[PDB]
C-alpha cells in the first residue's frame, strides 16, 4: 500500500513547490502521504506546516547528543492531514552534504515511520549532483518511482541526464524506475516540445507541464499550498490533474542515456542556441 | 667508469619497451653514487613485475616454504593444494642439516595434500584433518606440523586456521597454519614476512612459562642463516671459538626447540636482514633482546663483524676474538697470496635475490676483483640504502631485471665473471662468459668464514681461468 | 578472524567471525552479515567503500601487499599520508585507511569504522 | 603567485565570466593558470578552442593510472600566456563526485606546474554544494582568495551564504579569505544595489556588476573570448575593468554568515520575491 516516489532535478527548478502542491492534491483525494525533504536547504515543508522552517533531524541530534534519543513526534509534524519530516544538510564544508539523508531515512526505518500506514511516500531530493546520500534512495532501492522536474534550461537537461544515468546504473539490482518528467515553465516559447523531445529520446513520457503562475507567490506569502489558497483557480486544476496522472502512471521504464553532443544539438534544434559551424571558429 | 656511457646505455636499452613498460622500468635502473644515503631518490624497489617480460622473481610460497620453514628438520611441512608446487621445491635448495630422513628429519621429503577436482569444488578442510591424522600415525617421532597454503587454498576459501587449532588441541601438537598463496605479494619478500608472522604468532607464543633452561651471559642466537652448503656451521664454529654459546639457528639445521629457546638469548646476530628483520624487531620490542647485523663473507668483513661482535661483551670475549683472528690470519693470507695474482683486476656483475649482492662485494674486493654491476630481484629500499655505499662510483644498479635487459647490459659491459642463478647460468654460458651460481654455490661451498673463503677463492679461480672459455669460436670461423 | 563493525548509522557494533584469506574480501563479509557499507563500483575505482581499519592485537599484525590500484584510489580520496605510503612500500605494513572491496581478511581481531558516506567526505 | 577560486551556483556565468577575466588578464603581460572543477568540462572551452578538453581523470583512467599520466598531455596552452587544465568528474552515482579535483590538484603539485612563471592561478569550482573536492580548496588553504559569482536569484544568495559558512569554518586553518563579490546581471530590476547590500551585511566588498549582453552568445558560437572577439565591445571593457579591480583589490576579510530570515527580509523588501 506504499508507492515510493522521488522528486529530482537541479536546484532553483521549483520542484519543492511542485511536491507540496502535489501532496495537497493527494490530501483532497484523502490519500495518507509522507513528505521527506532530503535537501540541505531544509524548506520542503514550509507550505504545509505554515511554519518558518521545520526543525531537521540533525538539530534534534545535536541538541540531544545522539540520534537514538530522538522521539518520532518532534521529528514528524502532521499538517494538512499529511505527516512531514525534514533531513537538511550538515554545516557546509565538512563531511558529505547528503549525510543527513543517510541519518534521516535510516532513523525513519528504525522508528517505524516507514511502516505501511500511508498511501504514498515522497522524497524531495536535490538532484544537481548525484552523490552519496543524494543517490542513496536510487542505490538502496528506497525510491521505486523517480520523477524529474526539468525546465527548458541546458542545466535542467544535464541534471535530468545525470539522474537517468544514475537510475540506469542501479537498474539491475533494484526496482528503481523513472516514471517521467514534470515540466515547470520558465516563460520559454519552445520549452514544452523541448522536454517532449528529451522525454522521447529518454524512452519515457511527460507527466505534465506546469505553467509559471503568479498565484504561487500569493500562496507562498501565507506559507500554504496553492490548492488550499485558491482551489477554484486554474493552477489548482493543473496540480490536481498532475496528481491524477501521478496516481495513474503505469509506465516505469529503464531510461536511455543521451550523449552531450546530442544534448547540444537538441538545444540548437529548438533554437535556444544558435547554429554552430566549424569554418566560423576563428575571428 | 664512463657514467655518461652508462645512462646512454640504459636509454638505448629501454627503447624497445612500450610506453608503459619503458616508463615503469626506467625507475628500476640507476648509476650508483656512493654519496647518496636515501636510495628512494635514485632507485625504486618492491614493485610488481611488468607482465610478460620473463621475470626472475618467485612466489610467496617459495619465499616461505622453500626459504624459511623448509630448513627446519624436526617438523613436517604440508603443501596444501596441487602437486606441482612442492614437487618443484623438493630439495632444490641446499639447506644442510644433520639427522635421519623419514624418521626424525623431513627436510628433503615432499608432503602434499594431493588436490583434485572434488577438492577444489567442495573444500579441503576434512581432507586436511584426515591428512594431519595420517601424518601423526605414520610419523610419531616428528615434533610439529606446518601447513603452507598455496593459491587454490586462498582462492576457494578454506579455513585452515580452524582445523589447525582443532587438531592441535586434539593431538597436543603444534600446528602452524601459514598463508603463502603465490599471488600474495609481488615476490619472495611477502613470503618471508608471512613465514615470520606465522613463526611469531604460533611458535614464540607456544612456550612463555618455561624458565627451566639455564642461561648464561654469553647466549647468542643466529638469525637468518640457512646453512647453504654448510655456511651456518662455519659461522657457528667461528662464533664458538670466540667463547660464545650459540643457542638457536634459523633455520638451516634449525630445530623447533631452538626456535622456542631463542627468546632466552642475550644477543641476536641477524645474517639475512631482509628475510628475518621482522622477527628481530618483534623480539627487541617484546623481550628486549638486542639484535645486530654481521657479515661473514671474506676475511675483511669477517674480521670487522667479529670485532664488532666482541665489542658487545666483556674483555674476555675480545681477547678470545683477537686470539681467533691471530690463529686464522695465516690461512687466509696464504689463500690470498696464492689466488690474488690469478684473480687481480677482473670485473664482475652480480644478480642475486636479497642481501647477497651486497654481502659478497668484500670477498670479491679482497681477491682483486671489482664489481661493475649489481641488483636485486626483491630487495626493498632499505637494502639499497645499505648497498649504495659498498659499491664504487658510476656502477650499474638494477631491480627486477629482465632477461632481455640483463642480456643487453652484459653484452655492452662485457664482464669477466657473472654471479647469478640457475635460470641465467646457461643463457650466459653460451655467450662465452664465465658464470657462477650465486644461490647454491654451484653445488659447492660453504663460503662463510675463512674455511668458506678458501672454497670461494678456489671455485672462482677454477671457473674464471678455465681452458673451455678459450674454445668457443671454431678455428675455421 | 573476528571483525567488529562500528558506525554512527548502526545502533550497536556488530561482532562476527570471518574466514581469513577468502577470495571474497571484507566486502563479502560485510554483505553476508547485514552490514551496509556504500558500494558503487565493481572495478575498485570509485572508492566509496573507504573504511577505518584498526588492529586491536598490535602484536598479531600480518604483512600484506598494497596494490597500485588501492594505493592510487587512496591518493584519490586523499586518505594516504606520505609516511603511511612509505611504510607500506618498505615494511609492507597496512595503512589506517582501506577499501572494503580490496582489503583481505587476515587471521586476527579487527575493528572497522565507517560513516556511511563515500570515500572523500 | 596568488591563487583564486570562483565559487557559486551553476549557470550563473561562472565559466564564462571567469574565462573572460582570464582573457583580460592575459594581455597586460601576465601569465595565468586556469583549472575548472565543474563536472562538465566547459570551464576551458573558450580559451583552448577545443571542442571539449580531455580532462585529467578520463585520460588517467584510459592510461591505467595517474602515475602513467604526463603533464604535457593535460597542460594545454591554447593561448601563449595561459595554460588550461580540466579536473573532471566521475560518472553519476560512482563514488564522491569531487575526487577528480583531489587527483587533479595533487598531480599538479606533484609535477610542479606552479613554477617561476605564475602571476595568478584561478579555479572554477561548483559552489552549489561545498563538500569533498568542492570544499577542498577551502580546506588545504590552496586558494588564498575566493570570489563568489551571484545573481538576483535567491538560490545564488543561499549558495553564497554556504560559501561564507565554509570559509568561516576554516578561517583559522590558513589564509583562505573572501576577496569580494562579483554579480552577473539578468534582465531583472533592482539587482546591483542588492548584491551591494549582501556584501555590506557580509562584511565584504562588491567587486563589479557584469550585465547581460548580446556579444556573449556570438562568442559562444565563435568559441573565443569576448576580448578576443570584440576588444572594442563595451562588455570587453567591462571585463577589463573587472580584472583590474581584481588585481588592485587589497582587503580580504573573514565573512559573516547570514541566517535565512534576514536574507528573506532583504528579498521581500526589494520585492524580488513576494
Ligand atoms: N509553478 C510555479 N509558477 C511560478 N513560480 C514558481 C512555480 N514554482 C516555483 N516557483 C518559484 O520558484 C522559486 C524557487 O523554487 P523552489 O521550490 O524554492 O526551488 P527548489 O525546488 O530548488 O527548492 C519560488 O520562489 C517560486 O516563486
Ligand atoms: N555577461 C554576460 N552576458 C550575457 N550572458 C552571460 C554573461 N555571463 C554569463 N552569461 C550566460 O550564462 C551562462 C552560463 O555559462 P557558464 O559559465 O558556462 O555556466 P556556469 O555558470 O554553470 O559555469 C552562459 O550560457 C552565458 O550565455
Ligand atoms: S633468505 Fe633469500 S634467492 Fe635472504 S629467498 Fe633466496 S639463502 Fe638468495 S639472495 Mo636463493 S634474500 Fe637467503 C636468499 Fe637471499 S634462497 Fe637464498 S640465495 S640471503
Ligand atoms: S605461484 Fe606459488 S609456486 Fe606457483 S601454483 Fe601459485 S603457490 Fe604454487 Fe605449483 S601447482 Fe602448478 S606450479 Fe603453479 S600451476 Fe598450480
Ligand atoms: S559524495 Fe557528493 S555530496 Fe557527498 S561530499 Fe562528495 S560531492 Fe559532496
Ligand atoms: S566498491 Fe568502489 S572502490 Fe570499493
Ligand atoms: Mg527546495
Ligand atoms: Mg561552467
Amino acid at each position: 500500500a506504499m508507492r515510493q516516489c522521488a522528486i529530482y532535478g537541479k536546484g532553483g527548478i521549483g520542484k519543492s513547490t511542485t511536491t507540496q502542491n502535489l501532496v495537497a492534491a493527494l490530501a483532497e483525494m484523502g490519500k495518507k502521504v509522507m513528505i521527506v525533504g532530503c535537501d540541505p536547504k531544509a524548506d520542503s515543508t514550509r507550505l504545509i506546516l505554515h511554519s518558518k522552517a521545520q526543525n531537521t533531524i540533525m538539530e534534534m541530534a545535536a541538541e540531544a547528543g545522539t540520534v537514538e534519543d530522538l522521539e518520532l513526534e518532534d521529528v514528524l509534524k502532521a499538517g494538512y492531514g499529511v505527516k512531514c519530516v525534514e533531513s537538511g544538510g550538515p554545516e557546509p564544508g565538512v563531511g558529505c552534504a547528503g549525510r543527513g539523508v543517510i541519518t534521516a531515512i535510516n532513523f525513519l526505518e528504525e522508528e517505524g515511520a516507514y511502516e505501511d500506514d500511508l498511501d504514498f511516500v515522497f522524497y524531495d531530493v536535490l538532484g544537481d549532483v548525484v552523490c552519496g546520500g543524494f543517490a542513496m534512495p536510487i542505490r538502496e532501492n528506497k525510491a521505486q518511482e523517480i520523477y524529474i522536474v526539468c525546465s527548458g534550461e541546458m542545466m535542467a537537461m544535464y541534471a535530468a541526464n545525470n539522474i537517468s544515468k544514475g537510475i540506469v546504473k542501479y537498474a539491475n539490482s533494484g526496482s528503481v524506475r523513472l516514471g517521467g518528467l514534470i515540466c515547470n515553465s520558465r516563460n520559454t516559447d519552445r520549452e514544452d516540445e523541448l522536454i517532449i523531445a528529451l522525454a522521447n529520446k529518454l524512452g519515457t513520457q511527460m507527466i505534465h507541464f506546469v505553467p509559471r503562475d503568479n498565484v504561487v507567490q500569493r500562496a507562498e506569502i501565507r506559507r500554504m499550498t496553492v490548492i488550499e489558497y485558491d482551489p477554484k483557480a486554474k493552477q489548482a486544476d493543473e496540480y490536481r490533474a498532475l496528481a491524477r496522472k501521478v496516481v495513474d502512471n503505469k509506465l516505469l521504464v529503464i531510461p536511455n542515456p543521451i550523449t552531450m553532443d546530442e544534448l547540444e544539438e537538441l538545444l540548437m534544434e529548438f533554437g535556444i542556441m544558435e547554429v554552430e559551424d566549424e569554418s566560423i571558429v576563428g575571428k | 667508469m664512463s657514467r655518461e656511457e652508462v645512462e646512454s646505455l640504459i636509454q638505448e636499452v629501454l627503447e624497445v619497451y612500450p610506453e608503459k613498460a619503458r616508463k615503469d622500468r626506467n625507475k628500476h635502473l640507476a648509476v650508483n653514487d656512493p654519496a647518496v644515503t636515501q636510495s628512494k631518490k635514485c632507485i625504486i624497489s618492491n614493485k610488481k613485475s611488468q607482465p610478460g617480460l620473463m621475470t626472475i622473481r618467485g612466489c610467496a610460497y617459495a619465499g616461505s616454504k622453500g626459504v624459511v620453514w623448509g630448513p627446519i628438520k624436526d617438523m613436517i611441512h604440508i603443501s596444501h593444494g596441487p602437486v606441482g608446487c612442492g614437487q618443484y621445491s623438493r630439495a632444490g635448495r641446499r639447506n644442510y642439516y644433520i639427522g635421519t630422513t623419514g624418521v626424525n628429519a623431513f627436510v628433503t621429503m615432499n608432503f602434499t595434500s594431493d588436490f583434485q577436482e572434488k577438492d577444489i569444488v567442495f573444500g579441503g578442510d576434512k581432507k586436511l584433518a584426515k591428512l594431519i591424522d595420517e601424518v601423526e600415525t605414520l610419523f610419531p617421532l616428528n615434533k610439529g606440523i606446518s601447513v603452507q597454503s598455496e593459491c587454490p587454498i586462498g582462492l576457494i576459501g578454506d579455513d585452515i586456521e580452524s582445523v589447525s587449532k582443532v587438531k592441535g588441541a586434539e593431538l597436543s601438537k603444534t600446528i602452524v597454519p601459514v598463508r603463502c598463496e603465490g599471488f600474495r605479494g609481488v615476490s619472495q619478500s611477502l613470503g618471508h614476512h608471512i613465514a615470520n608472522d606465522a613463526v611469531r604468532d604460533w611458535v614464540l607464543g607456544k612456550r612463555d612459562e618455561d624458565t627451566t633452561f639455564a642461561s648464561t651471559p654469553y647466549d647468542v642466537a643466529i638469525i637468518g642463516d640457512y646453512n647453504i652448503g654448510g655456511d651456518a656451521w662455519s659461522s657457528r664454529i667461528l662464533l664458538e671459538e670466540m667463547g660464545l654459546r650459540c643457542v638457536a639457528q634459523w633455520s638451516g639445521d634449525g630445530s623447533i626447540s631452538e626456535i622456542e629457546l631463542t627468546p632466552k638469548v642475550k644477543l641476536n646476530l641477524v645474517h639475512c636482514y631482509r628475510s628475518m628483520n621482522y622477527i628481530s624487531r618483534h623480539m627487541e620490542e617484546k623481550y628486549g633482546i638486542p639484535w645486530m647485523e654481521y657479515n661473514f663473507f671474506g676475511p675483511t668483513k669477517t674480521i670487522e663483524s667479529l670485532r664488532a661482535i666482541a665489542a658487545k661483551f666483556d674483555e674476555s670475549i675480545q681477547k678470545k676474538c683477537e686470539e681467533v683472528i691471530a690463529k686464522y690470519k695465516p690461512e687466509w693470507e696464504a689463500v690470498v697470496a696464492k689466488y690474488r695474482p690469478r684473480l687481480e683486476g677482473k670485473r664482475v656483475m652480480l644478480y642475486i635475490g636479497g642481501l647477497r649482492p651486497r654481502h659478497v662485494i668484500g670477498a670479491y674486493e679482497d681477491l682483486g676483483m671489482e664489481v661493475v654491476g649489481t641488483g636485486y630481484e626483491f630487495a626493498h629500499n632499505d637494502d639499497y640504502d645499505r648497498t649504495m655505499k659498498e659499491m664504487g662510483d658510476s656502477t650499474l644498479l638494477y631491480d627486477d631485471v629482465t632477461g632481455y635487459e640483463f642480456e643487453e647490459f652484459v653484452k655492452r659491459i662485457k664482464p669477466d665473471l657473472i654471479g647469478s642463478g640457475i635460470k641465467e647460468k646457461f643463457i650466459f654460458q653460451k655467450m662465452g662468459i664465465p658464470f657462477r651460481e650465486m644461490h647454491s654455490w654451484d653445488y659447492s661451498g660453504p663460503y662463510h668464514g675463512f674455511d668458506g673463503f678458501a672454497i670461494f677463492a678456489r671455485d672462482m679461480d677454477m671457473t674464471l681461468n678455465n681452458p673451455c672459455w678459450k674454445k668457443l669460436q671454431a678455428p675455421w670461423e | 578472524a573476528t571483525i567488529y563493525f562500528s558506525s554512527p548509522l548502526m545502533p550497536h557494533n556488530k561482532k562476527v567471525q570471518a574466514v581469513a584469506g577468502k577470495r571474497s574480501t571484507l566486502l563479502g563479509v560485510a554483505q553476508e552479515n547485514g552490514v551496509k557499507i556504500p558500494f558503487e563500483c565493481q572495478d575498485g575505482n570509485c572508492g566509496s567503500c573507504l573504511v577505518k581499519i584498526t588492529h586491536l592485537d598490535g602484536e598479531r599484525i600480518k604483512g600484506m601487499l598494497l596494490t597500485d590500484k588501492e594505493r592510487n584510489v587512496l591518493k584519490s580520496v586523499g586518505k594516504l599520508p606520505k609516511s603511511e605510503e612509505e611504510r607500506a612500500a618498505v615494511r609492507d605494513l597496512p595503512p589506517t585507511y582501506r577499501l572494503a572491496c580490496q582489503t583481505i581478511v587476515t587471521d586476527e581481531d579487527l575493528l572497522v569504522e565507517f560513516t556511511g558516506e563515500p570515500g572523500g567526505a
